[PDB]
């Protein structure tokens, strides 16, 4: 029997456009959907279904096979009561603590469970033709679709059974599921961890379900960094108070009053000014201050998570996850044949998975790129089964270096 | 006419909504007559059916006579059933571009006849299509009917008809893979590389197959001849082009003539390389009347003429060879004016086009060039399913310098430089670190929000000094002034220190064009300098001569 799904009140189906796709991604999708049709997972549909969700094709994580990825972001927002304030999956505080965390695809589980007859239509997607020569091929799901956050919420009960054994016998292994994936944490030796993950896929395999190694406890600081130099210049100090003055009001108890005094009247920038010691007691008081966390910054389960990324150069990208600006829950960097978009794409996924590991939810990305460029390109480098929320922006000159 | 043996589409009314009950206005006898004739026929044909007064739905009818002729026309105003009908999937979301068409041996156009009427309407919806032919006045209860087929002008007819025709063709397309069938509105476009033998025959198997389905197309002889005059285009067997652009010689130009013009011109751009519309468009700004006469600016006249030239002969485009590749060439026309041409074989263009857009308030040619590359890339995906290899008037080393040091991410697909001027470059770069033995200008700007009175100035480290009074400014404008000041009086190499993240940001970007004339003079300046270092500091924090320019510009302003 099926579970009854109902769109959040006062709203209805997604009417999201289909981005145009290339010939190769189109055949890849045509083939795939024919098989899913034979296997009866998705059935063709009529004009009478106004709904629509984009669909694309990816080549997974270092794979030669084409995977079809469905952009259910709109739909997930419209059914959010169901999968969150109803059939919610509690997130394990433990997970971020493990020396090792493996991520396993569990998305094929859904293909068993049927999708409530009344909800199906919401799942429409189109396989567009080239040069609009023909009508796109329209489909609708008959089973739990992967990418829809209703699936795990529903499937939750059947995963509990699938996992009760492994759990009874491994009380210190943390098992989390965020959408299509399973996150398995353990403090075991790596060989031991790998062995249990394998022992885990055996269990999974008896129910039909057919890793990728994270090291949470090793995710550290991106402490704002002040330079150490012999011979300063008006510039560096100017730049010094600049960065310094900015880190304050975000870093509780900074100090510059000394430094400023070295910069008095109007001298050239190229001017070397030695340092007084009290001023040095300042870099240190501050420098020391920077190594240590924020204080007063706590994740608010009810608030959205934000991630901003700054292009630093030479394959380096910096980023910060926060809920209130300058109230960073987390900062870091990502470093690299890899163009800017390829790199930015990979940053976006890395951060997103950390985000999932720690808080159990994805951040809304503020990407330093053109909506267009990004829109046309990302799917070339995309390999996750989820897609986070994104918005485009222009980095504020000062932010890039204050973060360098 | 046949009324399709096929399955029907479930049609529902919008939620919490009920069918229409609009009252029939009373008609003249001539029209009540007219309608009677018309209706009995539609009923004779199966097209409509007679209901009772138990069915409560109503949609107003109207008969319209003729322009020249003496024929009557039934007009049903489905505005309410439409406002109560569900929403359907979008018909076709884009229209084939000729240049995306693969050359075919023979192409035949089959226009379905009386499409909407050739297709059933969901039985349970029919009741909503209720309409009434009023009796002579109030006396006598009207005649009630209801549609059996898709009524004209109703929300779903375009959609459903489209679907039905997809379902009808499915088969044929299976046991006929090499035949191309373009579906457009109520037309069928068919082409194959068969010898006119099996082609002229395969066309008939289709027509017959269409007939098993209620669909009547025209037979040969009544089948159109090439060049097909489709959709604004001229589709010949080995080429395609736009339909005759007739640029009107006129004495006076009205807003409306200019508009119609720019239109014709823009449509011509799909294949007439190097069409410009910037000067012409410019005239449109501020818009007076539709009938108002604009005087052709000189540039405007010069554009108009460069245009007449390009059109003074005829250009045609080729079709698509999926084996050969796609090359896209872009050239800088003028002020934020780009022109591109796509071809597979050097110089035998598939299509052309232009890009002008102002993406931002200040910008440069490298930033524009990539905007055009993006616009073309997408456009290629749409038409051909793949992106072109590009040949840009930008040097590989310029691109890379820019790409590398830019705050935002950028990525151009395969490309090659091509020495076809004007060439794309950066007209100035800011130093990475302070010039030694160059003057340090500590600039500043203030503006009282009350009086909109501003003060722009500098205080250098060679004790020099200045301050200017501005009258209707903002801080942004005073801070840009201060910098222009410092540029103006400083010579070949400076060092400028501002506290304007805004001016910083603006300039760090290497703009080369701007919507602001202030930003334009500054640009002009920076382009002259041999070395310019520009740095920032917080304001209202006793820094260098920052406070020194503060008291200067604040004195009176704040
Ligand atoms: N009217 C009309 C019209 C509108 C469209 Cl979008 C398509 C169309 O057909 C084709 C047009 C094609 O173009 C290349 C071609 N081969 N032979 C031709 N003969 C013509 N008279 C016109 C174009 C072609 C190829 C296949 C096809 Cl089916 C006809």
């Amino acid at each position: 029997e099926t579970v009854p799904v109902k769109l959040k009140p006062g709203m209805d189906g997604p009417k999201v456009k289909q981005w145009p796709l290339t010939e190769e991604k189109i055949k890849a999708l045509v083939e795939i959907c024919t098989e899913m049709e034979k296997e009866g997972k998705i059935s063709k549909i009529g004009p009478e279904n106004p709904y629509n969700t984009p669909v694309f094709a990816i080549k997974k994580k270092d794979s030669t096979k084409w995977r079809k990825l469905v952009d259910f972001r709109e739909l997930n927002k419209r059914t959010q009561d169901f999968w969150e304030v109803q059939l919610g999956i509690p997130h394990p505080a433990g997970l971020k603590k493990k020396k090792s965390v493996t991520v396993l695809d569990v998305g094929d589980a859904y293909f068993s469970v049927p999708l409530d007859e009344d909800f199906r239509k919401y799942t429409a997607f189109t396989i567009p033709s080239i040069n609009n020569e023909t009508p796109g091929i329209r489909y609708q799901y008959n089973v739990l679709p992967q990418g829809w956050k209703g699936s795990p919420a529903i499937f939750q009960s059947s995963m509990t059974k699938i996992l009760e054994p492994f759990r009874k016998q491994n009380p210190d292994i943390v098992i989390c599921q965020y959408m299509d994936d399973l996150y398995v944490g353990s403090d075991l030796e790596i060989g031991q961890h790998r062995t249990k993950i394998e022992e885990l896929r055996q269990h999974l395999l008896r129910w039909g379900l057919t890793g990728y190694e994270l090291h949470p406890d090793k995710w550290t600081v991106q402490p704002i960094v002040l330079p150490e130099k012999d011979s300063w210049t008006v510039n560096d100090i100017q730049k010094l108070v600049g960065k310094l003055n900015w880190a304050s009001q975000i870093y509780p108890g900074i100090k510059v009053r000394q430094l400023c005094k070295l910069l008095r009247g109007t001298k050239a920038l190229t001017e070397v000014i030695p340092l007084t010691e009290e001023a040095e007691l300042e870099l240190a008081e501050n420098r020391e201050i920077l190594k240590e966390p924020v204080h007063g910054v706590y994740y608010d389960p009810s608030k959205d998570l934000i991630a901003e990324i700054q292009k630093q150069g030479q394959g380096q990208w910096t980023y910060q996850i926060y809920q209130e600006p300058f109230k960073n829950l987390k900062t870091g960097k990502y470093a690299r044949h890899t163009n800017d978009v390829k790199q930015l794409t990979e940053a976006v996924q890395k951060i997103t998975t950390e985000s999932i590991v720690i808080w159990g939810k994805t951040p809304k990305f503020k990407l330093p790129i053109q909506k267009e460029t990004w829109e046309t390109w990302w799917t070339e480098y995309w390999q996750a089964t989820w897609i986070p929320e994104w918005e485009f922006v222009n980095t504020p000159p000062l932010v890039k270096l204050w973060y360098q | 006419s046949p009324i399709s043996p096929i399955e029907t589409v479930p049609v529902k009314l919008k939620p919490g909504m009920d069918g229409p009950k609009v009252k029939q206005w009373p008609l003249t006898e001539e029209k009540i007559k007219a309608l009677v004739e018309i209706c009995t026929e539609m009923e004779k044909e199966g097209k409509i059916s007679k209901i009772g007064p138990e069915n409560p739905y109503n949609t107003p009818v109207f008969a319209i006579k003729k322009k020249d002729s003496t024929k009557w026309r039934k007009l049903v105003d489905f505005r309410e059933l439409n406002k109560r009908t569900q929403d359907f999937w979008e018909v076709q979301l884009g229209i084939p571009h000729p240049a995306g068409l693969k050359k075919k041996k023979s192409v035949t156009v089959l226009d379905v006849g009386d499409a909407y009427f050739s297709v059933p309407l969901d039985e349970d919806f029919r009741k909503y299509t209720a309409f009434t032919i009023p009796s002579i006045n109030n006396e006598t209860p009207g005649i009630r009917y209801q549609y059996n087929v898709l009524p004209q002008g109703w929300k779903g007819s375009p959609a459903i008809f489209q679907s039905s025709m997809t379902k009808i063709l499915e088969p044929f397309r299976k046991q006929n893979p090499d035949i191309v069938i373009c579906q457009y509105m109520d037309d069928l476009y068919v082409g194959s590389d068969l010898e006119i033998g099996q082609h002229r025959t395969k066309i008939e198997e289709l027509r017959q197959h269409l007939l098993r389905w209620g669909l009547t197309t025209p037979d040969k002889k009544h089948q159109k001849e090439p060049p097909f005059l489709w959709m604004g285009y001229e589709l010949h067997p080995d080429k395609w082009t736009v339909q005759p652009i007739v640029l009107p010689e006129k004495d006076s130009w009205t807003v409306n003539d200019i508009q119609k013009l720019v239109g014709k011109l823009n449509w011509a751009s799909q294949i007439y390389p190097g069409i410009k519309v910037r000067q012409l468009c410019k005239l449109l700004r501020g818009t007076k009347a539709l009938t108002e006469v604009i005087p052709l600016t000189e540039e405007a006249e010069l554009e108009l003429a460069e245009n007449r030239e390009i059109l003074k002969e005829p250009v045609h485009g080729v079709y698509y060879d999926p084996s050969k590749d796609l090359i896209a060439e872009i050239q800088k026309q003028g002020q934020g004016q780009w022109t591109y041409q796509i071809y597979q074989e050097p110089f035998k263009n598939l299509k052309t086009g232009k890009y002008a857009r102002m993406r931002g308030a200040h910008t440069n040619d490298v930033k524009q060039l990539t905007e055009a590359v993006q616009k073309i890339t997408t456009e290629s995906i749409v038409i051909w399913g793949k992106t072109p290899k590009f040949k840009l008037p930008i040097q590989k080393e310029t691109w890379e310098t820019w790409w590398t040091e830019y705050w935002q991410a950028t990525w151009i697909p395969e490309w090659e430089f091509v020495n076809t001027p004007p060439l794309v470059k950066l007209w100035y770069q800011l130093e990475k670190e302070p010039i030694v033995g160059a003057e340090t200008f500590y600039v500043d700007g203030a503006a009282n929000r009350e009086t909109k009175l501003g003060k722009a100035g500098y205080v250098t480290n060679r004790g020099r000094q200045k301050v200017v009074t501005l009258t209707d400014t903002t801080n942004q404008k005073t801070e840009l002034q201060a910098i222009y000041l410092a540029l103006q009086d400083s010579g070949l190499e400076v060092n400028i220190v501002t506290d304007s993240q805004y001016a910083l940001g603006i300039i760090q970007a290497q703009p080369d064009q701007s919507e602001s004339e202030l930003v334009n003079q500054i640009i002009e300046q920076l382009i002259k300098k041999e070395k310019v270092y520009l740095a920032w500091v917080p304001a209202h924090k006793g820094i260098g001569g920052n406070e020194q320019v503060d008291k200067l510009v604040s004195a009176g302003i704040r």
